[PDB]
């Protein structure tokens, strides 16, 4: 049984690998080298948001591209007004070890999660005028690393117990649980259609899941270390991964293989956050070197370095209209970066 | 044994992953290139916008 | 969410009266509170306002000095000390809460009100004061301001209120575009920086009342003359 | 600024004031992380007390200790959060030599962690009485698992304050030096490991954790004034 | 002249080396004043770099003054607008450095109870008592002389009847108080950082860098202030006052090295 089974696995993997080789008929490089390069993307610190007293661990732009929510080990979950650097809300978290935060598409709710293995949903728009926790989603046997609302009542959370789960806020029970990862899941990225969602795990692999089907569809390998952050191409047919091996990788949902590796000998630290631009031509990517290096998605050429921060760029994010980039770091400063002509 | 059950799962999963209609990288790549070029005018980080429009100006 | 105001009877001219506004059901310390009067058989006008934390206090030019405001966070009570009352001061004083952040709904809840009987401002004009209309059709309520309420931030600060007969004003639309929570989708608002209109698609029996305009671009807050909607 | 943006700015100022007050209130406590094996008896260290937070006060200084139970077997990818802890209280069972090598591997992994390159470690050798009884009996030999013990002799000019036979002192200092070798093979002086000995019944563990956070904080103060 | 020749050289080195360094230092020190929860030390260290820079940015005038063999000075009031900047920054540093010494005793004698009770204000109260008791104690003097109505150096006996005595106070109130607290504080730091049974992180590089910082202070901001006294006794303005202030300025280019640049 174990012999024949591993044998089956081996020959199946052989098929997958060889099938992938077949597809490879060219490279993104040999198909993109004839296009004009982006040039040099220079970004200034257009706004600095301060008030946190500890390392910022996550951020998430609202759907209006104006409000963002930042979570830090201070124990607070602030709702910034990025246009005027005003703190709309300051939610005191039950546990001061938050590792992720999320803003619902509706703008009505926010979520936080950390080492308490509980996702707390806060009702920002309440009649009493105070943001109070509306539901605590317990049932995870590991630290929470990422959470994303589906529309307003389903939230997909990835924990350190090698499982990702789809929740029902009204009932508080896991509608569907996703298994298959052999290591801690560090990030997830919902597709624009909110029908598929990927997850980057510490097993140096990424899996494409289906929220309705409840099981994985594709798996992707090629990273030499843990995947700290993952994103999604705006078209929904590709995604990018940020690993600890200092190389970003762009995968595809159809060719089922990596496309281009964003590497440089100057940088040896791992990528902490990966965020795509509105058009998908620019690949923002934070690094542990305190610098967010902007990568050309179709060229793997460093267009620019957002060099402002003083400790690891911990979270990233691009507005829904693509008008700004917000990078949060362990120095408690959240800086909004915008490009000027 | 739990082991054979676990390995059984893998085989089933691996099978699913194997039987998937993959298209050539040439097509996928071109599609990403297209999207970027089609939505290129509208990305205010690759194509800086006039000061009037940078709401963060 | 409930505001009860008590302490209004009859006061001789030139006397002193203390008003109390009891708050219970929401975060009182996080809400800025206003005092709004309403003379009998007349419109309503702003009187005083104290921010959250008692930081900034603004009085209307006609009540400055004579009236002093004071909130009490520990037991959620709002006070309005009255000194040297005049014969024109007899009005029903309302307790209104207002929270100010990005996307909030100021002037959302109004108190029951207490009756008192004494023995450079943007004037909002509502030329039409009585529109006899039947349920089912659509009635448009107009407003106009001397100064363009449109601000550089992109928000036109004009609010609307509904005063049912023998009731308290209820917020319908804030910032001229956003519908207040609980208000039916039948109400709609539009206009420009100077011209403002209020439109109702389908009118039911509960829409009978007086509609008052509102301005929030500058501290002196001014209401409209009102537009009664007779059945 | 409009009338509703001035009030929004006032609300933001009040939020800032509350945040600063909360930060000032929370800055008076020292944060610690307790790490160790299942048989290490980690919980019993400070005695009279998903994260089992333990708060004890000594010399009018409030200590916060975060025992991260459950989670998964690995201690990585969650230890990034504990980058600002003053010290790490590593507890190891020194009486079970079968799992002693894996304890050395765990300590090596903790010491060489990239995010703990500046966080000191307060190491506790738990189960002193069991170790003494085991080496007194002689049924289990330390040299059986560690061949270098037989050639290793007692450290010259040591400090064996309690009145035990040379075998107990030799074994105790052998384990202590085995941990210290990994402690000093790296760190380049940015952080140091303080080894102690715990009998699973002593109430002075809090004092040792304190007297040692006064040399972790003193070293940190020396680094701010560039006197080190 | 021979004496003036070297003094010029002293200033050009004290200016060529310190100005870049103090500016590099001002960069980092401004940055740490911004990061969350600045420490009482970072406020005092920025203050030292600013006060030091003013001496360096006012050194040009001193350079040309001696360059013109203490003559050929077309500017007039400048001699009471630049002097009040050189002979005041010297006394503001003597006080900040005596405040970067109570921070180093209250941070080695009480290590924990200081990390848990250091509020940035405690460093602004100190940065003011230095400025208020330095620029203030010199302002009063320049204003008083204006009320009564070469370069604030050669004086008449009638002036020496007022200049010599006022100098004594600027030596027994703006140096003997700061020097006392530096010697007491940098005696305990040395004694405590030696007693501590734990070598841990180059404790020697500490009991050593502290002794340099005391000796630097006593050999830079000390020779000049010893002149005020010699003058009162010798009923004259000692010429060596001109060379003493050369050392008092050396501590504007030596401070960036001993406090910022990491060996
Ligand atoms: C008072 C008065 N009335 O007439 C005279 C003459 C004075 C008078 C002025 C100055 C001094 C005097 O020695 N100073 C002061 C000074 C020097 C230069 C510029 C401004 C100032 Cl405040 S500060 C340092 C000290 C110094 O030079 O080292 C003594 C006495
Ligand atoms: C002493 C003379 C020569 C120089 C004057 C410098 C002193 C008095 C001034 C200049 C800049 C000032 C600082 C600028 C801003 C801050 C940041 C704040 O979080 C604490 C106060 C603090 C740190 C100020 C304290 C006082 C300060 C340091
Ligand atoms: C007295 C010595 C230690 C001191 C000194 O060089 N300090 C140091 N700075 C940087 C390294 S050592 C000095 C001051 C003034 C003169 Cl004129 C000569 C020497
Ligand atoms: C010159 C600036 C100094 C700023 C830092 C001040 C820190 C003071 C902390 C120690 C005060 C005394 C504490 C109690 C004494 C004790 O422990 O017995």
């Amino acid at each position: 049984e174990l012999d024949q089974l591993r044998q089956e696995a081996e020959q199946l993997k052989n098929q997958i690998r060889d099938a992938r080789k077949a597809c490879a008929d060219a490279t993104l490089s040999q198909i993109t080298n004839n296009i004009d390069p982006v040039g040099r993307i220079q970004m200034r610190t257009r706004r600095t948001l301060r008030g946190h007293l500890a390392k910022i661990y996550a951020m998430h732009w609202g759907t209006d591209s104006r409000l963002l929510v930042s979570a830090s080990q201070d124990g607070k979950l602030i709702i910034w007004d990025s246009y005027t650097t005003n703190k709309v809300h300051a939610i005191p978290l039950r546990s001061s070890w938050v590792m992720t935060c999320a803003y619902a598409p509706s703008g009505n709710y926010v979520a936080c999660g950390g080492l308490d293995n509980i996702c707390s949903i806060y009702n920002l728009k309440t009649r009493e005028g105070n943001v109070r926790v509306s539901r605590e989603l317990a049932g995870h046997t590991g630290y929470l690393s990422c959470c994303r609302f589906l529309d307003d009542n389903q939230i997909v959370t990835s924990s350190g117990d090698t499982t990702c789960a789809l929740w029902d806020i009204e009932t508080g029970q896991q509608t569907t649980t996703f298994t298959g990862h052999t290591g801690d899941v560090m990030s997830l990225s919902l597709a624009p259609d909110t029908r598929l969602f990927v997850s980057g795990a510490c097993d140096a692999s990424a899996k494409l899941w289906d929220v309705r089907e409840g099981m994985c569809r594709q798996t992707f390998t090629g990273h030499e270390s843990d995947i700290n952050a993952i994103c999604f191409f705006p078209n929904g047919n590709a995604f990018a991964t940020g690993s600890d091996d200092a190389t970003c990788r762009l995968f595809d949902l159809r060719a089922d293989q990596e496309l281009m590796t964003y590497s440089h000998d100057n940088i040896i630290c791992g990528i902490t956050s990966v965020s795509f631009s509105k058009s998908g031509r620019l690949l923002l990517a934070g690094y542990d070197d305190f610098n967010c290096n902007v990568w050309d998605a179709l060229k793997a050429d460093r267009a620019g370095v957002l060099a402002g921060h003083d400790n690891r760029v911990s979270c990233l994010g691009v507005t829904d209209d693509g008008m700004a980039v917000a990078t949060g770091s362990w120095d408690s400063f959240l800086k909004i970066w915008n490009g000027s002509s | 044994t739990a082991s054979i059950a676990q390995a059984r799962k893998l085989v089933e999963q691996l099978k699913m992953e194997a039987n998937i209609d993959r298209i050539k990288v040439s097509k996928a790549a071109a599609d990403l290139m297209a999207y970027c070029e089609a939505h290129a005018k509208e990305d205010p980080l690759l194509t800086p916008v006039p000061a009037s429009e940078n709401p963060f100006r | 969410v409930q505001l009860v105001e008590s302490g209004g009877g009859l006061v001789q001219p030139g006397g002193s009266r203390k008003l109390s506004c009891s708050a219970s059901g929401f975060a009182f310390s996080s809400f800025g509170m206003h005092w709004v009067r309403q003379a009998p058989e007349k419109g309503l006008e702003w009187v005083a306002y104290i921010s959250s934390g008692s930081g900034t206090i603004y009085y209307a030019d006609t009540v400055k000095g004579r009236f002093t405001i004071s909130r009490d966070d520990p037991k959620n009570t709002l006070f309005l000390q009255m000194t040297s009352l005049r014969s024109e001061d007899t009005a029903m004083y309302y307790c209104v809460r207002s929270i100010y952040y990005y996307g909030s709904s100021p002037f959302d809840f109004w108190g029951q009100g207490t009756t008192l009987t004494v023995s450079a401002d943007i004037v909002m004009t509502q030329a039409t004061s009585s529109v006899p209309v039947t349920p089912g059709e659509s009635v448009s309520i107009s407003c106009r301001s001397s100064k363009s309420l449109l601000h550089s931030n992109g928000n036109t600060y004009l609010y609307w209120f509904l005063q049912r007969p023998g009731q308290s004003p209820q917020l319908l639309i804030y910032r001229m575009s956003n519908l207040a929570s609980g208000v039916p989708d039948r109400f709609s608002g539009s206009g420009s920086g100077t011209a403002f209109t209020l439109t109702i698609s389908r009118l039911e029996a509960e829409d009978v009342g007086v509609y008052y305009c509102m301005q929030h671009l500058e501290y002196p807050l001014t209401f409209g003359a009102g537009t009664k909607l007779e059945l | 600024v409009s009338a509703e943006d001035k009030a929004a700015a006032e609300r933001s100022k009040m939020i800032d004031k509350n945040l600063r007050e909360d930060g000032e209130k929370a800055r008076r406590t020292l944060r610690l992380l307790l790490l160790g094996a299942d048989n290490s008896g980690k919980s019993t260290i400070v005695k009279q007390m998903g994260i089992f937070e333990t708060k004890f006060q000594v010399d009018k200084v409030n200590f916060h200790m975060f025992d991260v139970g459950g989670q998964r077997d690995e201690r990585r990818k969650w230890i990034q959060c504990f980058n600002d802890v003053t010290a790490i209280i590593f507890v190891v069972d020194s009486s079970d030599y079968n799992r002693l090598q894996e304890a050395l591997n765990d300590f090596k992994s903790i010491w060489n962690n990239r995010w703990l390159r500046t966080i000191s470690v307060i190491l506790f050798l738990n189960k002193q009485d069991l170790l003494a009884e085991k080496v007194l009996a002689g049924k289990s030999k330390i040299e059986d698992y560690f061949p270098e013990f037989a050639r290793y002799t007692t450290p010259e000019d040591a400090t064996p304050e309690p009145g035990e036979d040379p075998r107990v002192t030799r074994a105790k200092y052998f384990i202590r030096k085995e941990f210290v070798d990994i402690s000093t093979a790296s760190g380049d002086g940015r952080h140091i490991c303080y080894p102690h000995f715990t009998c699973a019944v002593d109430t002075e563990n809090a004092r040792r954790i304190f007297n040692d956070c006064k040399d972790i904080i003193l070293q940190m103060n020396l680094r701010e004034y560039n006197l080190v | 002249d021979w004496k003036s020749s070297l003094i010029l050289m002293a200033y050009i080195i004290i200016f060529l080396t310190g100005l870049p360094a103090n500016l590099l230092a001002l960069r980092a020190f401004v940055g740490r004043i911004r990061q969350p929860q600045p420490a009482p030390v970072h406020i005092l260290l920025l203050s030292l770099t600013l006060a030091d820079l003013l001496l360096l940015l006012l050194l040009p005038f001193k350079i040309i003054e001696a360059a013109s063999n203490f003559r050929w000075y077309l500017p007039k009031v400048v001699c009471a607008l630049t002097s009040f900047g050189f002979y005041s920054s010297i006394y503001c540093s003597t006080w900040l450095l005596a405040g970067i010494s109570i921070e180093r005793y209250l941070g080695v004698a009480f290590p924990v109870q200081y990390k848990l009770s250091r509020r940035p204000l405690y460093g602004v109260i100190a940065a003011l008592v230095a400025w208020v008791m330095s620029f203030g104690h010199c302002t009063i003097v320049i204003i008083v002389q204006y009320l009564n109505t070469t370069c604030y150096e050669n004086f008449t006996d009638n002036q020496l009847d007022v200049v010599l005595p006022v100098r004594l106070e600027l030596c027994l109130v703006l140096f003997f108080i700061p020097m006392a607290v530096t010697i007491f504080c940098y005696w305990r730091f040395v004694w405590i950082m030696l007693s501590q049974p734990l070598g841990a992180q180059r404790r020697r590089r500490a009991v050593g860098l502290a002794v340099v910082t005391l000796l630097n202070f006593l050999v830079c901001f000390g020779p000049y202030n010893v002149s005020h006294l010699v003058g009162y006794h010798q009923r004259k303005s000692p010429w060596w006052r001109s060379i003493a202030v050369v050392f008092s300025s050396l501590n504007a280019s030596l401070d960036p090295l001993l406090f910022y640049f990491s060996s």
